[PDB]
């Protein structure tokens, strides 16, 4: 518990990363999170919206 | 451009509108401007027998 700065510092940017790469794996309301099945399953103008 | 089609079919002509008819036929672009004019002729186009 004496290097706590540094070691807050790079885990705080861990942190920012894994949660950005988790976020790309959210739908936001989207049927789902990958478009490759989207674009399988729908058609041209509902698979684009 | 004219042309003519049957009852169901005026469904199909349309921008991004799926069916048989409309991708074997005449088809729409997904950014389409325009529209159509469609009437009635049962008593021009339709003969007995």
């Amino acid at each position: 518990s004496a290097l706590g700065k540094l070691q807050d510092v790079v885990n705080q940017n861990a942190q920012a990363l894994n949660t950005l790469v988790k976020q790309l794996s959210s739908n936001f309301g989207a049927i789902s999170s990958v478009l490759n099945d989207i674009l399988s399953r729908l058609d041209p103008p509902e698979a684009e919206v | 451009d004219s042309f003519v089609i049957r009852g169901d079919e005026v469904r199909q002509i349309a921008p991004g509108q799926t069916g048989k008819i409309a991708d074997y036929n005449y088809k729409l672009p997904d950014d389409f401007t325009g529209c159509v004019i469609a009437w009635n002729s049962n008593n021009l186009d339709s003969k007995v027998g």
